[PDB]
């Protein structure tokens, strides 16, 4: 579950761009 | 919205695999020549690196000829083709009803994704000789001419053949719309789950079609596959089998289906291109040697399973376009010698005003008396004989006078019957209303009424029977025969009505 | 010997043996399938490779599968236990009744009887049908041809011929369904089960059905008439008896051959047909002959594409036909059943050297009177009965009586008319017609003869309905 | 709807374009170790 | 015809036929290794400017080329098999594609001795200790006896991870494909 | 990258690359040519080769010339700066007026709009032509087609449709002549300058032009259609406008494909046409549909070899049209210009829900009467007209009246017939045909209805004909 590097990288970037909205 | 796209990311499959692989040697005209793939099954789905698909059609000793499922602009000599191990298969189920899917069962409707659970091959074999049982039930098409003179039982292939713009798709769509009354009612032994495969048409035409079906609220039970003109040749050669498998699911699940290929003379052209480019030997009109096996192994899945295999069914109405009544061309005869009938449409009749332009002289159904309800059987036997008598002496019509009163009677009956068979567009009629009209027609309750007015009468009569004597119609429908009481009641309604008009 | 597949181009496989090749026409079993896939060699391409035509769907074949050479051409069971069964081209039953337990096997590719075997005397096969045995007599070991479409009583005529031959001549029958619609295949199976030619209970069936469906790949619709021929060659040779052989249809035989020839890459011939059309038809129509052990008659349905009687397929078939039986719709409206047309039905043996002078004079007189009546029909229709003298009205009355007397009640058709099946022997037909022509019965009402067997029953019917 | 469609179809492109430049960092050792482990598992499950 | 021993790998075309013939003929008489040595030798001997120039002109009578090849093959003292093969190629006129033959034959001998092709395309430069672990783990894919012939390749065009080919088996764990796969899945 | 020419057979050049191959459909620039020569890749022959069709004559090509891979398919200028500018297949001006100064380039090989984008609305268009507006009404923003052999009137009819709709149309327009005469090319150019739709002084032009007239090599006639289509596709998508797209012919496109198919090593299909006829036509005729982003009203003049409508080219094209208006030579040799065949002509918007009961029933009465007249002609040829019935001669006279009334004098045909152009609003056509069918003009001579606009002109002509009697 934690192994995926680029997948969870996409997830982290989506969280960051989510916070950017507001 | 980002809160929504992270479950989009999570719901993926990141894992990798040890997979086989070949490399393209050549490409062009939509035909890759992959090299390698030593363990590739004939007719198997391979995937190119760029993302396209392919169906490894031609296993030659040194290379495998794959046919790309799309523009090969994305492919180059050197690319990697990774096999998947799976023959071509498609989703099925009742999740498709109301959707629009492409040749591979991918929703091209927007409107969300398909939620099907079960998939199914596309190259299955037809049921054998024992599973089938004789064709007995009728498929009410809602069209007066089709439903009385050239009947269509459930489990029967019935070619719809005719020149361009004579009303073939219109017949198929009237058939689709008619099933609403059944698919809204209760009994599950009369529900038909129409399917409509659109091959070679342009997306504007399929869009207008789905608009008609939605207006008539006839999509809640229809699937609409579509391999439209811009979709590469393999996706048109393969759409009919996707449709026929979506229908085989119902058939072997004890349900009743109905599949309309439109046209098949464009699947044949797509297959001819696929072959000529793979360099397979050509034949008459350049079609390969399989253009009979092609159709035959398709139109032979339309069966009527017995009661031990479920009791399901799958009608089939392949639409064929003939170049100026050239029924002797290759494909028209290939598909006329596979099916159980033909509903011939002609353009001399379409412009004389006989719409639907069916040509009862050439149209036949090889089940015949069966595949009709006893009521419609009683009416249509006499109607068929009367029309046959009319046709053979219609040549004198232009004179009429100067002739024996017997042939004058024959013409004065045939004209009324011909005018009764004229029908509107997307106005199918339940069987009992057809029986009422054709009873008023064949028993002489119009011979003294001028032909020009018959159409009026027809409509008026219907409105005067639908809103007044629904009990009589229900009596005819629930038991599909005309008991002497019902016969006399019909006579009284017809006579008294005609008197007051 | 085990070769390996090396190519799968459509329905044409190519197998690469090493140790020793199989001679052309051997059947190879493809190892690793669940349904029995059988290839049949058709060429040798050098380099220990053979191009085989596949007898079933070739999806899922992998370059490298093992193909095991059987040793002899496609082999089928041919005992008497193949009676009342259905079996596909390779001899595998498809009636869901179990294995066809037989002690014999026969290869479907056997050469025609040598010249010494051929029998030199042209006999006449007594079918027991008045019209057929009178105007278009069927010859033993002759390739009859049955024209006419559907709705005119063709399946009923087939079942009646089967029954009559099984009773009169004590000879079994066969039914090779070349390209046989699956729906119509099932309907024919159940029609026979009804009429009783096939019998599921006691093993006293008179037909050995053979079906190459319309969806089976082309290589397995050409070799189904050969399966029927082998099943019937067993009865002719190993049991010395007459046999029927219905090949419905004999245009789909040429169609299957043409498709196979195109697949093997051969240049198309005149109209797109295979270059070997004539020889392909010959090497199958030449086993249907009367040797000294027995005989194989054959009633082959014919489709004439686009009404072209010059088309190479119906032009290559007619070079073999020894008869004809033009079922017509116009004669079914009158109710005269069988619908066999008397004026179109030809026959090569309708010659006084073979049938006999009496038979020939009677048949020619019937034909002439029927032609004259057909002509007078036009005058009557145009002008009226008045326009005719009695020198013509007598011929009209005789012609109506004859047209009636040609109708016969079949045994299998009891379900329709209720009447009893009458197997009128040849002599009775000849006497009846020779007498109706001699005016001996010009007074009986026509309905005396309608649907009767001999003439004596017509007399009895006249007496009954005249009181 | 239209606004949401525009929003999401821009979000996807923006973030993927950020990622295709974020991968240029120095995480190579982790990727190589993970891939060698994947080889371990594939070889084990490949026979 | 006489039974012949098939190669381990199949090559197709003209070179395929000639290489198969030579390999089957060499397996009999067991002269495979020295046959490959002589094939490599003729490789260069057919690249000298005069020979490579006179064996392309089509106006040198065929018999002239055959005799010149025979004379050259006496000086180089080839085995009967290799001299016969050079002759054969000479008079069939197919010597213009001699390099295709020997190359194919090499691929026919490599698999005979069991050295499966491999390849590891990397996201960027790679260490050699990493290459050590790579070889030691890829050896886990072979059968019992085979050998690994790994041809590394650097590739920054991919994003991360690596692409490993082994014979045909192709395993792709490059971050680039992961990115496009994810974008596909969540689109 | 940079490859080399290895073979030059006819108008097909095989180029060998040592670097990375260029994907299919790219554009390759052959170096050292006085006039820019652009090849398009169409195959990958294997062995690091490609095979390309050349868009200009292959004179002077030398085995070994260096060839530069452009990188992307043929890119052409687009925008409102290509209005009133003639263009090549490769978007380079051929009007001797200097480069096309634009900002956006577009690549001609795009994809079709997908099903979710199709627009399902349709409403009649008024062309001011009696027969067309009556029996085959033209859907606005819907593909149209003008079949018919040679010399029947396809070009004159397209000239009329331009003359009327173009000026009477707000949004831009494009005319993409594919493989037709060059004389007509400059005739159109001059006519449009006269009309003012093209101005050589201001930026007020409304029509862009594209020309691959038939002196160009086959490689450059299979693609000029795509150039014009690209320009119009831009005016639809990016400019959010309404576009008229005239193509003439669009059979030269399939013919020019057929000309090179054989050299590309392809077995030839039915009638010598390339095996890929249907899909090559589909991938083009489905970038012309109206979508939810903009509207294209596409009028295409489709040749018909030897007036055979069964030929694979027109037979295939019939599936890609809304309104098909089949001109006939049997009717053009009676002087009934436009030659339209009232019975072969068809339209998708001929349903009473979209034209109403009056128009629908008028048209169906017209068709019924014409077909009945055809049926009688079989009889009049044995009897003679006198021996007919008395109710028939009425129908034959009515059919002749209608058949003559469907003719019309065109604004561009003032030089052929010497007449004056006429337009007829739809309501008036319906009025006239209602009256003719009802018998209200059964007393007038037939020659009163020949080459007249509204019916009132028919009565005036009947007068002026009876005066000089
Ligand atoms: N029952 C009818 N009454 C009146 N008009 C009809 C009827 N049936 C069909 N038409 C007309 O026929 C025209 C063609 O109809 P349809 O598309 O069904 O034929 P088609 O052969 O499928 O056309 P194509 O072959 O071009 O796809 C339609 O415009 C329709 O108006
Ligand atoms: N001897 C007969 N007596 C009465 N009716 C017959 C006779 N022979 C045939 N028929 C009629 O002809 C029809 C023939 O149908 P069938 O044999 O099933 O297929 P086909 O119509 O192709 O022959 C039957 O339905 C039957 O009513
Ligand atoms: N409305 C018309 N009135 C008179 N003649 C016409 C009309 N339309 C076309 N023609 C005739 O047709 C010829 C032009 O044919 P054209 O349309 O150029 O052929 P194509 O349709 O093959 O391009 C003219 O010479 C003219 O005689
Ligand atoms: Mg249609
Ligand atoms: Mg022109």
């Amino acid at each position: 579950d934690p192994v995926q590097k680029l997948f969870v990288d996409k997830i982290r970037e989506y969280r960051t761009k989510r916070q950017t909205s507001g | 919205v980002s809160s929504i796209l992270e479950e989009r990311i999570l719901g993926a499959d990141t894992s990798v695999d040890l997979e086989e692989t070949g490399r393209v040697l050549s490409i062009g005209d939509g035909i890759a020549r992959v090299h390698g793939l030593r363990n590739v099954q004939a007719e198997e789905m391979v995937e190119f690196s760029s993302g396209l698909k392919g169906m490894s059609l031609n296993l030659e000793p040194d290379n495998v000829g794959v046919v790309v499922f799309g523009n090969d602009k994305l492919i180059k000599e050197g690319d990697i083709v990774k096999r998947t191990g799976a023959i071509v298969d498609v989703p099925v189920g009742e999740e498709l009803l109301g959707r629009v899917v492409d040749a591979l069962g991918n929703a091209i409707d927007g409107k969300g994704p398909i939620g099907s659970k079960a998939r199914r091959r596309v190259g299955l074999k037809a049921p054998g000789i024992i599973p089938r049982i004789s064709v007995r039930e009728p498929m009410q098409t809602g069209i007066k001419a089709v439903d009385s003179l050239v009947p269509i039982g459930r489990g029967q292939r019935e070619l719809i053949i005719g020149d361009r713009q004579t009303g073939k798709t219109s017949i198929a769509i009237d058939t689709i719309i008619n099933q609403k009354r059944f698919n809204d009612g209760t009994d599950e032994k009369k529900k038909l789950y129409c399917i409509y495969v659109a091959i070679g048409q342009k997306r504007s035409t399929v869009a207008q079609l789905v608009k008609r079906l939605t207006d008539a609220d006839a999509m809640k039970y229809t699937i609409v596959v579509s391999a439209t003109a811009s979709d590469a040749a393999p996706l048109q050669y393969l759409a009919p089998y996707s449709g026929c498998s979506m229908g085989e699911y119902f058939r072997d699940n004890g349900k009743h289906a109905l599949i309309i290929y439109d046209d098949l003379s464009k699947q044949a052209v797509a297959y001819r291109q696929m072959s000529l480019l793979l360099r397979r030997p050509p034949g008459r009109e350049a079609y390969p040697g399989d253009v009979f096996y092609l159709h035959s192994r398709l139109l032979e899945r339309a069966a009527k399973m017995n009661d031990a295999f479920g009791g399901g069914s799958l009608t089939a109405l392949p639409v064929i376009e003939t170049q100026a009544g050239d029924v002797s061309a290759y494909i028209p005869t290939n598909v006329i010698s596979i099916t159980d009938g033909q509903i011939f449409l002609e353009t001399e009749l379409f412009y004389k005003g006989i719409r639907p332009a069916i040509n009862v002289g050439l149209s036949v159904s090889r089940v015949g008396s069966a595949a009709q309800t006893r009521a419609m059987k009683q009416v249509a036997g006499t109607m068929k004989l009367e029309l046959a008598q009319y046709r053979e002496v219609a040549a004198f019509a232009q004179f009429g006078s100067d002739l024996d009163a017997a042939t004058q009677q024959l013409l004065s009956r045939g004209v009324r019957l011909t005018e009764l068979l004229k029908q509107g567009q997307y106005s199918p009629m339940a069987i009992e209303e057809q029986v009422a009209v054709i009873y008023a027609g064949v028993r002489g309750y119009l011979d003294k009424l001028e032909p020009s007015k018959i159409t009026k009468f027809e409509n008026a009569f219907l409105s005067h029977v639908i809103s007044q004597h629904q009990a009589l119609l229900g009596k005819i429908r629930t038991d599909g025969k005309i008991s002497e009481e019902s016969d006399a009641k019909l006579k009284e309604i017809v006579t008294n009505f005609l008197a007051g008009f | 010997t085990t070769g390996r597949i090396v190519a799968v181009i459509g329905a044409v496989v190519d197998v690469q043996f090493d140790e020793g090749l199989p001679p052309i026409l051997n059947a190879l079993e493809v190892q690793g399938r669940e349904t029995r896939l059988v290839l049949e060699v058709a060429q040798h391409l050098g380099e220990s490779t053979v191009r085989t035509i596949a007898m079933d769907g070739t999806e899922g074949l992998v370059r490298g599968q093992k193909v095991l050479d059987s040793g002899a051409p496609i082999r089928i069971p041919v005992g008497p236990e193949t009676l009342g069964r259905i079996m596909n081209v390779i001899g595998e039953p498809i009636d869901e009744r179990g294995p066809i337990k037989t002690k014999q096997f026969a290869a479907i590719h056997a050469e025609a009887p040598e010249f010494v075997e051929m029998s030199v005397e042209q006999e006449i096969l007594v079918t027991g049908i008045k019209v057929v045995d009178l105007l278009a007599p069927y010859a033993k070991g002759g390739k009859i041809g049955l024209f006419g479409g559907a709705g005119v009583g063709k399946t009923v005529l087939i079942m009646e011929l089967i029954n009559n031959v099984a009773k009169a001549h004590g000879g079994y029958s066969v039914f090779a369904g070349v390209g046989e619609r699956t729906r119509e295949g099932n309907d024919l199976y159940h029609e026979m089960i009804e009429s009783g030619v096939i019998n599921l209970k006691d093993a006293t069936s008179k037909v050995a059905l053979v079906y190459g469906q319309m969806n089976e790949p082309p290589g397995a619709r050409a070799r189904v008439a050969l399966t029927g021929l082998t099943v019937a060659e067993y009865f002719r040779d190993q049991e010395g008896q007459d046999v029927l052989l219905f090949i419905d249809n004999i245009f789909r035989f040429t169609q299957a051959g043409s498709e196979v020839s195109a697949l093997l890459g051969r240049i198309p011939s005149a109209v797109g047909y295979q270059p070997t059309l004539a020889t392909d038809m010959g090497t199958m129509q030449e086993r249907i002959t009367t040797t000294k052990k027995g005989s194989i008659t054959s009633v082959q349905a014919i489709y004439v594409p686009a009404d072209d009687l010059t088309d190479p397929a119906p032009a290559t078939t007619f070079a073999h036909l020894d008869a004809t039986t033009v079922l017509s719709r116009a004669i079914a409206e009158l109710g005269i059943y069988p619908a066999v047309d008397p004026l179109d039905s030809t026959s090569r043996i309708m010659d006084p050297n073979i049938v006999g002078s009496e038979h020939y004079d009677v048949a020619r007189g019937v034909q002439k009177i029927l032609q004259d009546y057909k002509s007078l029909q036009d005058i009557i229709a145009i002008l009226g009965m008045d326009e005719l003298s009695e020198e013509d009205k007598l011929t009209v009355s005789r012609a109506r009586k004859i047209q009636r007397f040609l109708s016969q009640p079949f045994q299998v058709a009891e379900v329709f008319t209720g009447h009893l099946g009458k197997l009128v022997p040849l002599k009775e037909t000849i006497k009846g017609f020779q007498q109706i022509l001699a005016g001996e019965y010009d007074h009986l009402p026509e309905q005396a003869f309608y649907m009767v067997g001999p003439i004596e029953e017509a007399v009895a019917k006249a007496d009954k309905l005249a009181e | 709807n239209m606004m949401r469609q525009k929003e999401q179809e821009h979000m996807i492109n923006w973030v993927e374009k950020r990622v295709v430049q974020s991968i240029s960092a120095q995480q190579e050792k982790e990727t190589i170790a993970k891939c060698i482990a994947d080889l371990k598992l594939l070889s084990k499950k490949a026979q | 015809f006489a039974k012949l021993v098939r190669p381990p790998v199949q090559i197709y075309g003209i070179e395929g036929r000639y290489a198969t013939a030579l390999y089957s003929a060499a397996s009999k008489q067991n002269k495979l290794e020295q046959v490959e040595k002589e094939l490599l030798r003729v490789g260069q001997i057919l690249k000298e400017p005069k020979m490579a120039a006179s064996l392309l002109n089509p106006y040198v009578k065929r018999s002239v080329k055959v005799k010149s090849l025979s004379d050259m093959t006496a000086k180089e003292k080839f085995s009967p098999l290799t001299s016969n093969l050079i002759n054969l190629l000479a008079e069939n006129g197919r010597l213009t594609n001699t390099p295709a033959v020997i190359s194919a034959f090499s691929t026919m001998m490599s698999v005979h001795r069991g050295e499966v092709p491999c390849t590891v395309t990397t996201a960027s430069a790679l260490d050699e200790a990493t290459l050590t672990e790579l070889k030691t783990v890829l050896k886990s894919f072979l059968s019992k006896g085979q050998v690994l012939k790994l041809e590394v390749k650097i590739d920054p065009s991919i994003m991360g991870g690596m692409i490993v080919r082994i014979g045909e088996k192709y395993v792709d764990m490059s971050a680039k494909t992961k990115i496009q796969k994810l974008s596909r899945a969540m689109r």
